């Protein structure tokens, strides 16, 4: 842990970064035989 | 993504990071460059000369490699092999109709020029070629590939199997840490004997001397962990290779499927030469390995462990990956096949059954899961948390770096 | 599931999986090349000497193998056998009617001719032969087809059963961990004539020495772990074999049981070579082991497990099969055993009772389709009742070894 740094403001960005990332699982299928995922489709406060 | 542009004032960043070469090498490219596997043996003189020297330098801490090379050549001529078909690998013809081929049919050549010893050494040992002595010579090589304490667990095996038969006993001179036997390892020419006698007893598995198969058959299938992890994972969910393919959920991990999967490569076939290609030198950097393979490695043993696989709980964690997204893709499917089981009649006195919101798909389709997931948000429900939790909890004694320690800490809190 | 494609760019992928071979052997196929069992007893000289070469390598060194399979072969030479009725099996005729037929009455040939001592070694033993060295020398085999701790408590009781109008002593002083005795183990001719003597005292029960049997007996059924456990099924559940047939329900385990039970494999028959498939060399691989029906295997021990089996407790768990499907496969099963008691009046005086007499709730009886129809109208999820049996049936185990189905069991429903 370095000295000398904006330990508050380096966290609350990297704790937005890393929630943004492992919440929102990439997760998409790759292999089919034919059939397909068709992804079509808490409008207010929600994570994105 | 192409440009990247610093907006307090409007300038081109150019965001770069280290290369990685170690491009991976396949069997078949090997075979595209030469069409032989050459066998250095250096010195060719006196079969029994060989075998004092052997004995002579086992009992003591020092010993030639390329004595102990020339006399596995010289006591292992079972050139006892009835074809029952035809042989065939890569191209390389290596038998056919009903010829009696030998193990030393992948092309021999002559070393260098360095011996140690005077010519007649002790002639005290006599009758204990081809019954023993290759059989410990080349189970040593098994019991080098290890660092911790199994290994004085596995040469048990040794003494144990050189008393059937032959009844032999106590032999080396310092236990281990890297220095007796386990510098076998390093000659090009002692792994490409061992391959040779694993691949020869694979293919005629009832032979006399099969039981030298105790200490070479790890050299099968090296280095290829990935391929095991993905047999295993068509195991434990019995589901077929194809919707096993299908369940594959992260862009890395199809790329490594993709690039395990590369079609004139012989990996299904029964006797290949593509399940020795590291100790045949045929590569340098296996494609199959789970090092090369890390996200698919960790995916498919995590889905593993998740459905109650004991050999996952001890697979090792690998580094630098998306451990997240790898991880959420393994619960979505440990939760499919967990919950949702085969379950079918088979059986029956002329008299059968058939079988025909916000709830978990019927069966184990990729699509109809995918969709429900959507349904949830994209993340897991605390019921597929609460099983998670059932799986992990109650595992025993699991080491560090382990995906077992990592399962549990992740969904036992 | 022939084609299957990448759709980022429309590509085609062949996934594959290693081969594996290594296929079963049935006993039925194994005579229908050959008409014998050449069983090699190598040195055919003189019997009294055999019996001090014996005694004095077994006192502490390295007795040959081929040795004791002459000194065996000499000393249980006994043709005593009065056949009861016919003796037929895999075609191959050791018996009729009245026969006095003997222990190898099954092919003998020459091997070699290399002996290590020579000659007349110690005249010190005397008779006493076939009275207990060969209940010793086959004993050694039950030894040795063990590694823990339990081979001090098995020998001990070979010493013991040695004092048959006979009371001697010991003989060895090495621990076992397969180095002394267990090469044995490996030799086909060895195996053989243990396997001949197990035969036959299994035909001829009340014959004086069918105590040989205590330590060969081992050899019945060797790697047939699975009919056994098929069997234990039956037994524990109480319902007909073609029920239980009817109560598999995975694919894999109904193809471990087609293989199992193909038609001509006489697995049924009283006095049958099949049991010795391995020891006799009829077979390499066991079509009725364990390894070979992991799934029918897991799946059986673990409900006999559930209706509170005692052997399934200590049942290995194997590798590479259906953990889940099998393992809620077979709760179905165990629950619709535990749940429908049989319970029947058997007896009267005259008065008897007849038995003519709420929505999610368990079938009658123990059929098949009705569970099914049931754990259909169940969400194919096993209900919280099921649960709480299996834990009911899976706490208050104690002691339970690693690798087991009884800790896998406990594990699982017990949290």
């Amino acid at each position: 842990q370095p000295d000398d740094i904006e330990y508050t403001s380096l966290t609350t960005a990297g704790l937005l970064y890393a929630y943004a990332v492992g919440s929102s699982a990439d997760l998409a299928q790759q292999f089919c035989v034919g059939d397909n995922k068709y992804t079509p489709d808490l409008t207010t406060n929600a994570p994105p | 993504s192409v440009t990247v542009k610093r907006i307090i004032d409007n300038t081109v960043i150019v965001p770069k990071l280290p290369a990685n070469e170690d491009p991976v090498e396949y069997p078949a490219d090997y075979f595209r460059k030469s069409k032989e596997i050459p066998l250095y043996i250096n010195t060719t003189k006196s079969l029994s000369d060989l075998r004092g020297y052997v004995y002579q330098g086992l009992k003591s801490g020092n010993v030639s490699i390329i004595h102990v090379n020339s006399y596995l050549y010289g006591a292992l001529k079972d050139i006892r092999g009835k074809l029952d078909k035809d042989w065939s690998s890569f191209g390389i013809n290596i038998g056919k109709a009903g010829d009696t081929i030998g193990i030393f049919d992948l092309v021999s050549l002559k070393a260098l020029d360095g011996v140690l010893p005077d010519g007649v050494s002790d002639a005290s040992r006599t009758s204990a070629d081809d019954k023993w002595l290759p059989l410990y010579l080349l189970g040593l090589y098994r019991v080098g590939r290890t660092q911790m304490p199994e290994y004085r667990k596995k040469l048990m095996d040794g003494l144990t199997n050189q008393c059937k038969m032959i009844n032999e006993q106590f032999e080396p001179l310092v236990p281990e840490g890297r220095d007796i036997f386990d510098v076998w390892g390093n000659d090009s020419n002692y792994t490409k004997i061992v391959a040779a006698v694993d691949m020869f007893f694979h293919m005629f598995k009832k032979h006399e001397c099969a039981s030298f198969r105790y200490g070479t058959i790890v050299s099968r299938f090296k280095d290829c962990a990935a391929l095991a992890t993905f047999g295993h994972l068509c195991k434990i969910t019995g589901m077929s290779t194809e919707d096993v393919t299908t369940w594959i959920l992260n862009r890395e991990v199809a790329d490594e499927m993709v690039q395990m999967m590369l079609p004139g490569q012989e990996i299904d076939k029964a006797d290949s030469y593509m399940p020795y290609l590291i100790d045949f030198g045929l590569s340098s950097k296996s494609p199959y390995s789970s090092v090369k393979n890390p996200a698919f490695h960790f995916w498919g043993q995590l889905t593993a462990l998740l459905l109650r696989s004991t050999r996952a709980r001890n697979a090792r964690q690998p580094d630098d990956i998306e451990y997240t997204s790898l991880t959420t893709a393994g619960l979505l499917y440990a939760y499919a096949v967990g919950s949702s089981a085969d379950l079918a009649q088979q059986f029956c006195v002329g008299d059968n059954k058939y079988t025909p919101t916000n709830a978990p798909p019927q069966g184990r389709d990729v699509v109809e899961w995918l969709g429900w997931f959507e349904d949830q948000n994209r993340k897991p429900t605390p019921d597929m948390m609460q099983y998670a939790k059932r799986a992990v909890m109650s595992l025993q004694g699991l080491r560090e770096k382990t995906i077992g320690k990592y399962a549990k800490s992740e969904f036992d809190k």
